[PDB]
Protein backbone atom coordinates (compact mmCIF):
# COMPACT_ATOMS: atom_id res chain seq x y z
CA UNK A 1 0.00 0.00 0.00
CA UNK A 2 1.05 3.56 0.45
CA UNK A 3 0.78 4.87 -3.39
CA UNK A 4 3.16 6.79 -5.52
CA UNK A 5 3.22 10.09 -7.47
CA UNK A 6 0.02 10.84 -9.56
CA UNK A 7 1.91 10.54 -13.00
CA UNK A 8 2.84 6.93 -11.66
CA UNK A 9 -0.91 6.18 -12.50
CA UNK A 10 -1.47 7.59 -15.57
CA UNK A 11 -1.23 5.34 -18.88
CA UNK A 12 -2.49 7.41 -21.74
CA UNK A 13 -0.99 10.83 -22.96
CA UNK A 14 -3.74 13.02 -23.65
CA UNK A 15 -4.88 14.51 -21.45
CA UNK A 16 -2.96 12.57 -18.60
CA UNK A 17 -5.25 11.86 -16.08
CA UNK A 18 -5.51 8.20 -14.34
CA UNK A 19 -7.86 5.41 -15.55
CA UNK A 20 -8.66 4.81 -11.66
CA UNK A 21 -10.15 8.79 -11.47
CA UNK A 22 -11.91 8.41 -14.99
CA UNK A 23 -13.52 5.28 -13.73
CA UNK A 24 -14.63 6.81 -10.61
CA UNK A 25 -15.44 10.04 -12.07
CA UNK A 26 -17.72 8.12 -15.24
CA UNK A 27 -19.24 5.75 -12.74
CA UNK A 28 -20.43 8.73 -10.51
CA UNK A 29 -21.82 10.83 -13.18
CA UNK A 30 -23.38 7.68 -14.65
CA UNK A 31 -25.27 7.18 -11.89
CA UNK A 32 -27.35 10.46 -12.17
CA UNK A 33 -25.70 12.64 -9.57
CA UNK A 34 -28.50 13.26 -7.41
CA UNK A 35 -27.66 11.49 -4.59
CA UNK A 36 -27.86 13.83 -1.47
CA UNK A 37 -24.31 14.40 -0.01
CA UNK A 38 -21.78 12.98 -2.51
CA UNK A 39 -18.59 13.14 -0.89
CA UNK A 40 -20.20 14.32 2.42
CA UNK A 41 -21.15 10.63 2.85
CA UNK A 42 -18.53 7.88 3.61
CA UNK A 43 -19.04 4.39 1.64
CA UNK A 44 -18.58 1.38 3.33
CA UNK A 45 -15.09 1.21 4.64
CA UNK A 46 -14.29 -2.57 4.52
CA UNK A 47 -15.51 -2.28 0.79
CA UNK A 48 -13.24 1.02 -0.52
CA UNK A 49 -10.32 -0.75 0.88
CA UNK A 50 -10.98 -3.99 -0.75
CA UNK A 51 -11.28 -2.14 -3.97
CA UNK A 52 -8.45 -0.17 -3.35
CA UNK A 53 -6.04 -3.40 -2.46
CA UNK A 54 -7.64 -5.06 -5.77
CA UNK A 55 -6.06 -2.05 -7.57
CA UNK A 56 -2.99 -0.79 -6.03
CA UNK A 57 -1.33 -4.58 -6.85
CA UNK A 58 -0.48 -4.09 -10.43
CA UNK A 59 -2.74 -0.78 -10.98
CA UNK A 60 -5.45 -3.08 -12.45
CA UNK A 61 -8.46 -0.96 -12.17
CA UNK A 62 -11.50 -2.89 -10.84
CA UNK A 63 -15.32 -2.75 -12.57
CA UNK A 64 -16.86 0.06 -10.66
CA UNK A 65 -20.37 -0.57 -12.67
CA UNK A 66 -21.74 -3.39 -10.00
CA UNK A 67 -20.90 -1.25 -6.76
CA UNK A 68 -23.67 -0.31 -5.70
CA UNK A 69 -23.81 2.61 -2.83
CA UNK A 70 -22.07 4.99 -5.22
CA UNK A 71 -20.52 6.32 -2.05
CA UNK A 72 -17.70 3.93 -1.84
CA UNK A 73 -17.12 5.28 -5.49
CA UNK A 74 -16.79 8.67 -3.74
CA UNK A 75 -14.63 7.89 -1.00
CA UNK A 76 -12.26 5.08 -3.38
CA UNK A 77 -11.35 8.89 -5.42
CA UNK A 78 -11.00 10.71 -2.57
CA UNK A 79 -8.17 7.91 -0.36
CA UNK A 80 -6.95 7.51 -4.01
CA UNK A 81 -6.27 11.43 -4.24
CA UNK A 82 -5.23 11.90 -0.70
CA UNK A 83 -3.28 8.87 -0.64
CA UNK A 84 -0.34 9.92 -3.43
CA UNK A 85 3.03 10.74 -1.99
CA UNK A 86 2.47 14.41 -2.78
CA UNK A 87 -1.03 16.06 -2.93
CA UNK A 88 -2.43 17.02 -6.44
CA UNK A 89 -1.42 20.86 -5.95
CA UNK A 90 2.07 18.99 -5.30
CA UNK A 91 4.23 20.29 -2.06
CA UNK A 92 5.89 22.79 -3.94
CA UNK A 93 2.92 24.58 -5.36
CA UNK A 94 1.24 24.24 -1.84
CA UNK A 95 1.87 28.02 -0.47
CA UNK A 96 1.36 29.51 -3.75
CA UNK A 97 -1.80 28.32 -4.50
CA UNK A 98 -3.31 29.15 -0.74
CA UNK A 99 -1.76 32.67 -1.01
CA UNK A 100 -3.07 33.46 -4.84
CA UNK A 101 -6.72 32.67 -2.79
CA UNK A 102 -6.38 35.02 -0.30
CA UNK A 103 -5.66 37.97 -2.55
CA UNK A 104 -8.41 39.90 -1.35
CA UNK A 105 -8.91 41.63 -4.86
CA UNK A 106 -10.98 38.77 -7.00
CA UNK A 107 -9.66 39.81 -10.17
CA UNK A 108 -5.63 39.57 -9.30
CA UNK A 109 -6.32 36.43 -7.45
CA UNK A 110 -8.32 34.77 -10.30
CA UNK A 111 -5.20 35.59 -12.41
CA UNK A 112 -2.88 34.45 -9.63
CA UNK A 113 -4.63 30.90 -9.50
CA UNK A 114 -4.13 30.96 -13.70
CA UNK A 115 -0.64 31.35 -13.04
CA UNK A 116 -0.13 28.94 -10.34
CA UNK A 117 -1.94 26.32 -12.68
CA UNK A 118 0.23 26.31 -14.87
CA UNK A 119 3.11 25.66 -12.74
CA UNK A 120 1.94 22.27 -11.83
CA UNK A 121 3.23 19.13 -13.97
CA UNK A 122 0.52 18.22 -16.62
CA UNK A 123 -0.76 15.20 -15.06
CA UNK A 124 -2.03 17.49 -12.15
CA UNK A 125 -3.18 20.53 -13.85
CA UNK A 126 -4.93 17.90 -16.04
CA UNK A 127 -5.98 15.34 -13.65
CA UNK A 128 -7.23 18.77 -11.54
CA UNK A 129 -9.21 20.21 -14.58
CA UNK A 130 -10.78 16.98 -15.02
CA UNK A 131 -11.82 17.00 -11.61
CA UNK A 132 -13.33 20.64 -11.04
CA UNK A 133 -15.46 19.93 -14.27
CA UNK A 134 -16.33 17.05 -11.92
CA UNK A 135 -17.50 18.79 -9.12
CA UNK A 136 -18.81 21.89 -11.14
CA UNK A 137 -21.63 19.50 -12.15
CA UNK A 138 -22.16 18.33 -8.68
CA UNK A 139 -21.98 21.80 -7.20
CA UNK A 140 -24.64 22.28 -9.77
CA UNK A 141 -27.56 19.29 -9.28
CA UNK A 142 -29.57 20.50 -6.88
CA UNK A 143 -30.48 16.92 -5.28
CA UNK A 144 -26.48 16.97 -4.13
CA UNK A 145 -26.90 19.36 -1.82
CA UNK A 146 -23.32 19.87 -1.93
CA UNK A 147 -22.56 23.30 -3.13
CA UNK A 148 -19.22 24.71 -4.01
CA UNK A 149 -18.05 25.73 -0.08
CA UNK A 150 -19.42 22.02 0.97
CA UNK A 151 -17.20 20.73 -1.56
CA UNK A 152 -14.75 23.32 -0.95
CA UNK A 153 -14.73 21.89 2.51
CA UNK A 154 -14.30 18.02 2.01
CA UNK A 155 -11.61 18.01 -0.76
CA UNK A 156 -9.38 20.96 1.00
CA UNK A 157 -7.73 18.58 2.91
CA UNK A 158 -7.61 16.16 -0.24
CA UNK A 159 -6.27 17.97 -3.22
CA UNK A 160 -4.91 20.82 -1.42
CA UNK A 161 -3.38 19.37 1.88
CA UNK A 162 0.01 20.22 2.81
CA UNK A 163 3.61 21.73 1.92
CA UNK A 164 5.33 18.88 3.62
CA UNK A 165 4.55 15.39 4.50
CA UNK A 166 4.77 15.41 7.94
CA UNK A 167 3.26 19.12 9.35
CA UNK A 168 3.60 19.76 12.62
CA UNK A 169 0.44 19.70 15.03
CA UNK A 170 -0.14 23.80 14.53
CA UNK A 171 1.00 24.53 11.04
CA UNK A 172 -1.53 21.63 10.34
CA UNK A 173 -4.22 23.32 11.90
CA UNK A 174 -2.98 26.39 9.51
CA UNK A 175 -3.04 24.70 6.37
CA UNK A 176 -6.24 23.18 6.93
CA UNK A 177 -7.96 26.54 7.77
CA UNK A 178 -6.56 27.57 4.49
CA UNK A 179 -7.20 24.69 2.09
CA UNK A 180 -11.12 25.72 1.27
CA UNK A 181 -10.46 28.94 -0.08
CA UNK A 182 -8.15 27.67 -2.51
CA UNK A 183 -10.85 25.01 -3.86
CA UNK A 184 -13.20 27.79 -3.75
CA UNK A 185 -11.54 29.76 -6.68
CA UNK A 186 -10.26 26.47 -8.79
CA UNK A 187 -14.46 25.67 -9.07
CA UNK A 188 -15.31 29.33 -9.87
CA UNK A 189 -12.56 29.09 -13.19
CA UNK A 190 -14.71 29.04 -15.93
CA UNK A 191 -15.70 25.55 -17.33
CA UNK A 192 -14.40 26.70 -20.58
CA UNK A 193 -10.82 27.37 -19.05
CA UNK A 194 -10.90 23.83 -17.53
CA UNK A 195 -11.54 22.17 -20.70
CA UNK A 196 -9.20 22.96 -22.59
CA UNK A 197 -6.92 20.80 -20.95
CA UNK A 198 -9.69 17.95 -22.28
CA UNK A 199 -8.47 17.96 -25.68
CA UNK A 200 -6.56 14.71 -26.84
CA UNK A 201 -3.79 16.44 -28.51
CA UNK B 1 -13.94 23.14 38.49
CA UNK B 2 -15.07 19.62 37.06
CA UNK B 3 -15.41 19.58 33.34
CA UNK B 4 -16.33 16.31 31.27
CA UNK B 5 -14.96 16.49 27.80
CA UNK B 6 -17.21 14.69 25.68
CA UNK B 7 -15.86 13.62 21.73
CA UNK B 8 -18.18 13.13 19.18
CA UNK B 9 -17.22 10.66 16.28
CA UNK B 10 -18.81 8.88 13.58
CA UNK B 11 -18.97 8.83 9.37
CA UNK B 12 -20.18 12.24 7.87
CA UNK B 13 -23.95 13.09 7.78
CA UNK B 14 -24.82 10.87 10.22
CA UNK B 15 -26.21 13.96 12.29
CA UNK B 16 -23.39 14.68 14.81
CA UNK B 17 -23.65 18.38 15.03
CA UNK B 18 -27.72 18.06 14.85
CA UNK B 19 -27.88 16.19 18.25
CA UNK B 20 -25.27 18.62 19.38
CA UNK B 21 -27.27 21.78 18.73
CA UNK B 22 -30.32 20.49 19.28
CA UNK B 23 -29.50 19.35 22.94
CA UNK B 24 -27.86 22.31 23.59
CA UNK B 25 -30.27 24.62 22.16
CA UNK B 26 -34.04 22.96 21.79
CA UNK B 27 -33.79 23.98 17.82
CA UNK B 28 -33.20 21.87 14.51
CA UNK B 29 -30.76 23.03 12.48
CA UNK B 30 -31.83 23.20 8.69
CA UNK B 31 -28.68 23.65 6.80
CA UNK B 32 -26.63 21.06 5.12
CA UNK B 33 -23.15 21.48 6.17
CA UNK B 34 -20.12 19.80 6.93
CA UNK B 35 -18.00 19.86 9.95
CA UNK B 36 -14.66 20.64 10.45
CA UNK B 37 -14.33 21.20 13.95
CA UNK B 38 -16.27 22.83 16.93
CA UNK B 39 -16.95 22.51 20.50
CA UNK B 40 -20.03 23.68 22.23
CA UNK B 41 -20.36 23.27 26.38
CA UNK B 42 -23.66 23.25 29.34
CA UNK B 43 -23.44 23.13 32.95
CA UNK B 44 -25.82 20.07 34.09
CA UNK B 45 -26.77 19.36 37.68
CA UNK B 46 -26.44 15.93 38.54
CA UNK B 47 -27.04 14.59 41.86
CA UNK B 48 -27.03 18.29 42.90
CA UNK B 49 -23.74 18.70 41.75
CA UNK B 50 -22.57 21.17 38.93
CA UNK B 51 -20.92 19.89 35.52
CA UNK B 52 -19.44 21.37 33.14
CA UNK B 53 -20.05 19.34 29.86
CA UNK B 54 -17.58 20.12 27.23
CA UNK B 55 -18.81 18.76 24.01
CA UNK B 56 -16.44 18.37 20.81
CA UNK B 57 -17.83 17.81 17.17
CA UNK B 58 -15.25 16.98 14.22
CA UNK B 59 -15.65 15.67 10.97
CA UNK B 60 -16.40 12.40 9.83
CA UNK B 61 -14.66 12.90 5.84
CA UNK B 62 -11.84 10.21 6.07
CA UNK B 63 -10.38 13.67 5.04
CA UNK B 64 -9.81 14.97 8.04
CA UNK B 65 -8.63 11.66 9.52
CA UNK B 66 -5.46 13.59 10.68
CA UNK B 67 -6.73 16.64 11.97
CA UNK B 68 -9.49 14.81 13.83
CA UNK B 69 -7.11 13.14 16.86
CA UNK B 70 -6.17 16.58 17.54
CA UNK B 71 -9.26 16.94 19.49
CA UNK B 72 -8.68 13.66 21.21
CA UNK B 73 -6.08 14.94 24.02
CA UNK B 74 -7.91 14.94 27.43
CA UNK B 75 -11.02 13.53 26.22
CA UNK B 76 -13.10 11.68 29.44
CA UNK B 77 -15.70 10.08 27.19
CA UNK B 78 -16.27 9.29 23.68
CA UNK B 79 -19.69 9.26 21.77
CA UNK B 80 -19.20 6.77 18.69
CA UNK B 81 -22.36 7.76 16.11
CA UNK B 82 -23.78 6.05 13.22
CA UNK B 83 -26.94 6.45 11.59
CA UNK B 84 -29.67 3.58 12.29
CA UNK B 85 -30.83 4.02 9.00
CA UNK B 86 -27.54 3.61 7.32
CA UNK B 87 -25.87 0.30 7.36
CA UNK B 88 -22.34 1.33 6.32
CA UNK B 89 -22.18 4.06 9.11
CA UNK B 90 -22.82 1.31 11.42
CA UNK B 91 -20.37 -0.96 9.69
CA UNK B 92 -17.45 1.74 9.86
CA UNK B 93 -18.06 1.58 13.69
CA UNK B 94 -16.04 -1.42 14.41
CA UNK B 95 -14.19 -1.08 11.03
CA UNK B 96 -13.09 2.12 11.76
CA UNK B 97 -14.14 4.31 14.87
CA UNK B 98 -13.85 2.18 17.55
CA UNK B 99 -10.30 1.05 16.54
CA UNK B 100 -9.44 4.56 16.15
CA UNK B 101 -10.25 6.17 19.45
CA UNK B 102 -8.85 2.88 21.28
CA UNK B 103 -5.65 3.64 19.54
CA UNK B 104 -5.61 7.12 20.56
CA UNK B 105 -7.52 6.39 24.02
CA UNK B 106 -7.21 3.08 25.28
CA UNK B 107 -9.04 3.88 28.54
CA UNK B 108 -11.30 6.36 27.66
CA UNK B 109 -15.07 5.16 27.51
CA UNK B 110 -17.23 5.38 24.89
CA UNK B 111 -21.05 4.88 24.09
CA UNK B 112 -22.41 3.38 20.89
CA UNK B 113 -24.84 6.01 19.42
CA UNK B 114 -27.41 5.15 17.22
CA UNK B 115 -28.85 8.56 15.18
CA UNK B 116 -31.86 9.66 13.24
CA UNK B 117 -34.23 6.48 14.74
CA UNK B 118 -37.21 9.08 13.59
CA UNK B 119 -36.47 8.00 10.47
CA UNK B 120 -37.21 4.19 10.38
CA UNK B 121 -40.62 4.81 9.36
CA UNK B 122 -39.69 7.08 6.64
CA UNK B 123 -41.57 6.18 3.30
CA UNK B 124 -39.24 7.57 1.38
CA UNK B 125 -36.36 6.76 3.38
CA UNK B 126 -37.10 2.87 4.33
CA UNK B 127 -37.53 2.67 0.18
CA UNK B 128 -34.51 3.50 -1.28
CA UNK B 129 -32.97 0.87 1.19
CA UNK B 130 -34.90 -1.83 0.30
CA UNK B 131 -33.73 -0.74 -3.08
CA UNK B 132 -30.35 -2.02 -2.03
CA UNK B 133 -32.18 -4.85 -0.49
CA UNK B 134 -31.40 -3.62 2.80
CA UNK B 135 -33.01 -2.49 6.35
CA UNK B 136 -32.72 -0.10 9.45
CA UNK B 137 -30.16 -1.77 12.25
CA UNK B 138 -32.44 -2.74 15.05
CA UNK B 139 -31.53 -1.90 18.61
CA UNK B 140 -30.91 -5.37 19.73
CA UNK B 141 -28.44 -5.49 16.41
CA UNK B 142 -26.53 -2.22 17.94
CA UNK B 143 -26.41 -3.54 21.70
CA UNK B 144 -24.89 -6.70 20.30
CA UNK B 145 -22.04 -4.71 18.70
CA UNK B 146 -22.06 -2.52 21.44
CA UNK B 147 -21.05 -5.68 24.13
CA UNK B 148 -18.68 -7.49 21.25
CA UNK B 149 -16.69 -4.02 21.28
CA UNK B 150 -16.45 -3.17 24.47
CA UNK B 151 -18.80 -0.11 24.57
CA UNK B 152 -20.57 1.11 27.83
CA UNK B 153 -23.77 1.28 26.63
CA UNK B 154 -25.60 1.50 23.71
CA UNK B 155 -28.38 4.16 23.29
CA UNK B 156 -30.18 5.95 20.50
CA UNK B 157 -32.43 8.87 19.60
CA UNK B 158 -33.80 11.09 17.09
CA UNK B 159 -32.45 15.08 17.04
CA UNK B 160 -35.45 15.96 15.02
CA UNK B 161 -38.06 14.47 17.58
CA UNK B 162 -35.04 14.54 20.60
CA UNK B 163 -36.75 11.42 21.73
CA UNK B 164 -34.01 9.74 23.52
CA UNK B 165 -31.45 12.75 23.25
CA UNK B 166 -31.01 14.06 26.83
CA UNK B 167 -30.77 10.61 27.82
CA UNK B 168 -27.65 10.02 25.05
CA UNK B 169 -26.12 12.05 27.35
CA UNK B 170 -27.07 11.95 30.80
CA UNK B 171 -25.43 7.89 30.19
CA UNK B 172 -22.41 10.14 28.74
CA UNK B 173 -21.97 11.69 32.06
CA UNK B 174 -22.30 8.92 34.43
CA UNK B 175 -19.83 6.92 31.97
CA UNK B 176 -17.09 9.71 32.96
CA UNK B 177 -18.51 9.69 35.88
CA UNK B 178 -19.82 6.67 38.18
CA UNK B 179 -16.37 4.58 37.67
CA UNK B 180 -14.52 3.88 40.84
CA UNK B 181 -11.36 4.43 39.55
CA UNK B 182 -10.13 8.46 39.40
CA UNK B 183 -11.63 10.32 36.28
CA UNK B 184 -8.17 10.74 35.47
CA UNK B 185 -7.47 6.85 34.58
CA UNK B 186 -10.46 7.92 31.70
CA UNK B 187 -8.88 10.67 30.65
CA UNK B 188 -6.92 10.29 27.23
CA UNK B 189 -3.49 11.45 26.44
CA UNK B 190 -1.22 12.06 23.65
CA UNK B 191 1.25 9.72 22.05
N1 LIG C 1 -34.69 13.04 9.82
C1 LIG C 1 -33.62 13.30 10.56
N2 LIG C 1 -32.55 13.88 10.00
C2 LIG C 1 -31.45 14.16 10.72
C3 LIG C 1 -31.41 13.88 12.08
N3 LIG C 1 -30.21 14.25 12.53
C4 LIG C 1 -29.53 14.75 11.50
N4 LIG C 1 -30.28 14.70 10.40
C5 LIG C 1 -29.85 15.14 9.05
O1 LIG C 1 -28.71 14.40 8.60
C6 LIG C 1 -27.93 15.27 7.76
C7 LIG C 1 -26.57 15.51 8.42
O2 LIG C 1 -26.71 16.08 9.73
P1 LIG C 1 -25.41 16.55 10.56
O3 LIG C 1 -25.84 16.83 11.95
O4 LIG C 1 -24.67 17.60 9.83
O5 LIG C 1 -24.51 15.21 10.59
P2 LIG C 1 -22.91 15.26 10.80
O6 LIG C 1 -22.24 15.35 9.34
O7 LIG C 1 -22.43 14.09 11.56
O8 LIG C 1 -22.59 16.67 11.52
C8 LIG C 1 -28.71 16.59 7.70
O9 LIG C 1 -29.72 16.50 6.70
C9 LIG C 1 -29.36 16.59 9.08
O10 LIG C 1 -30.48 17.48 9.07
C10 LIG C 1 -32.50 13.28 12.70
O11 LIG C 1 -32.49 13.04 13.90
N5 LIG C 1 -33.63 12.99 11.92
MG1 LIG D 1 -21.37 18.27 11.78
Amino acid sequence: IGEGMLADFVSQTSPMIPSIVVHCVNEIEQRGLTETGLYRISGCDRTVKELKEKFLRVKTVPLLSKVDDIHAICSLLKDFLRNLKEPLLTFRLNRAFMEAAEITDEDNSIAAMYQAVGELPQANRDTLAFLMIHLQRVAQSPHTKMDVANLAKVFGPTIVAHAVPNPDPVTMSQDIKRQPKVVERLLSLPLEYWSQFMMVE
Amino acid sequence: MQTIKCVVVGDGAVGKTCLLISYTTNKFPSEYVPTVFDNYAVTVMIGGEPYTLGLFDTAGQEDYDRLRPLSYPQTDVFLVCFSVVSPSSFENVKEKWVPEITHHCPKTPFLLVGTQIDLRDDPSTIEKLAKNKQKPITPETAEKLARDLKAVKYVECSALTQKGLKNVFDEAILAALEPPEPKKSRRCVLL
